[PDB]
């Protein structure tokens, strides 16, 4: 039905940058609070980032702080993700994933639904 | 600011489980906002439980969660196979950082 | 058939002061007695009506907007008081009748920075007519035709962020709002009980 589909990301040297893509199918991206969750391998999940509906609240990570700008392409509909200078404890795969409650009167505790497939990046020599 | 949650458990069918997550008196409680996750290797985590006693669509009633002072804790009945994968329990906050994650369990059946 | 009381005050996000909602609820039973559970209720007072009597009759349309506000400004919502809260954001009439209700919610909008998600237009032409709402965009003039999307001595944006933080004064802190609305011309009763 709703799908969040990954593209942008892969192999990297240390100190470059790179730019993540996600692209929402199945429903209207310009009215869904977002944010980005990052998994090392072989550990748990962490947070990344956050865009809201008005497009006037920005959360960052407080380790991505300083870099890892965020952005929506409401033309072409898609979240926009770039990772700029990197380092080597980056390494990771990511998941876009989407506020559930995102309407007007929920009265509904917030919680992560539609999930994305999430794509990896690698950052060593 | 993470969540504490345990390492593994094992039982087999018809057996029922229960798991441990804490935290602290910001995020877990004085919030009740948590939810659980689970991922079978090679999937995105999908969603199991949210807002503790409500279970979304799908999910077998075998979960049932719970949430006391900042522990919380989940207790899945009837042991079956599908079991084999990671929980996570996530919750909301109020300082920077508006989810946190717990370390993440293995259940695994014998 | 009971009316969605505690769906709209158990809202779990609210709007912003300048894009208010409105909600029109009818054909149902309303009782005024389950509002006093949630919160400490710092202000819930009525104009021509009193709530002691307010269980009793019946209405024609009763209205509910909610938005959010500083906790200094809670004072300019009021029958035809002046001030910087009702004369380009949103204004009630000289006439009104009806009741407000206000928490301060500062544990669940305020995070730790600034929560800058909730905005006020600070610059505006001309003040409002009663219960009308501005989302069109526009630069400040400044003794010329406006900046076209800059900012010079004059020529600031019109929307200014609250940025609420878990440490300011009491009157700095936002402020859950919720107003009643409704005539009493004995048109065909729609609802009480």
């Amino acid at each position: 039905q709703v799908q969040l589909v990954e593209s942008g990301g892969g192999l990297v040297k240390p100190g470059g940058s790179l730019r993540l893509s996600c692209a929402a199918s199945g429903f209207m991206i310009s009215d869904s609070y977002m944010n980005w969750i990052r998994q090392p391998p072989g550990k748990g999940l962490e947070w990344v980032s956050y865009i809201s509906s008005n497009g006037y609240a920005i959360y960052y990570g407080d380790s991505v702080k300083g870099r890892f700008t965020i952005s929506r392409d409401n033309a072409k509909n898609f979240l926009y993700l770039q990772m700029n200078s990197l380092r080597v404890e980056d390494t990771a795969v990511y998941y876009c994933a989407r506020e559930q409650p995102g309407g007007y009167y929920d009265s509904s505790g917030y919680r992560l639904d539609p999930w994305g497939q999430g794509i990896l990046v690698t950052v060593s020599s | 600011s993470a969540l504490t949650q345990p390492a593994s458990v094992s039982g087999s069918p018809g057996q029922s489980i229960t798991i441990s997550c804490t935290g602290t008196s910001s995020d877990v409680g004085g919030y009740n906002y948590v939810s659980w996750y689970q991922q079978h290797p090679g999937k995105a985590p999908k969603l199991m439980i949210y807002d503790v006693s409500n279970r979304p669509s799908g999910v077998s009633n075998r979960f049932s969660g719970s949430k006391s002072g900042n522990t919380a804790s989940l207790t899945i009945s009837g042991l079956q196979a599908e079991d084999e994968a990671d929980y996570y329990c996530s919750s909301y906050t109020s300082s920077s950082t508006l989810y946190v994650f717990g370390t993440g369990t293995k259940v695994t059946v014998l | 058939n009971l009316c969605p009381f505690d769906e709209v005050f158990n809202a779990t996000r609210f709007a912003s002061v300048y894009a208010w909602n409105r909600k029109r609820i009818s054909n149902c039973v309303a009782d005024y007695s389950v509002l006093y559970n949630f919160a400490p209720f710092f202000a819930f007072k009525c104009y021509g009506v009193s709530p002691t009597k307010l269980n009793d009759l019946c209405f024609t349309n009763v209205y509910a907007d909610s938005f959010v506000i500083r906790g200094n400004e809670v004072s300019q919502i009021a029958p035809g008081q002046t001030g910087n809260i009702a004369d380009y954001n949103y204004k009630l009439p000289d006439d009104f009748t009806g009741c407000v209700i206000a928490w301060n919610s500062n544990k669940l909008d305020s995070k730790v920075g600034g929560n800058y998600n909730y905005r006020y237009r600070l610059f505006r032409k001309s003040n409002l007519k009663p219960f009308e709402r501005d989302i069109s965009t526009e630069i400040y003039q400044a003794g010329n035709k406006p900046c076209n999307g800059v900012a010079g001595v004059n020529c600031y944006f019109p929307l200014q962020s609250y940025g609420f933080r878990p440490t300011y004064g009491v009157g700095h802190q936002p402020y859950r709002v919720v107003v009643l609305s409704f005539e009493l011309l004995h048109a065909p009763a729609t609802v009480c009980g």
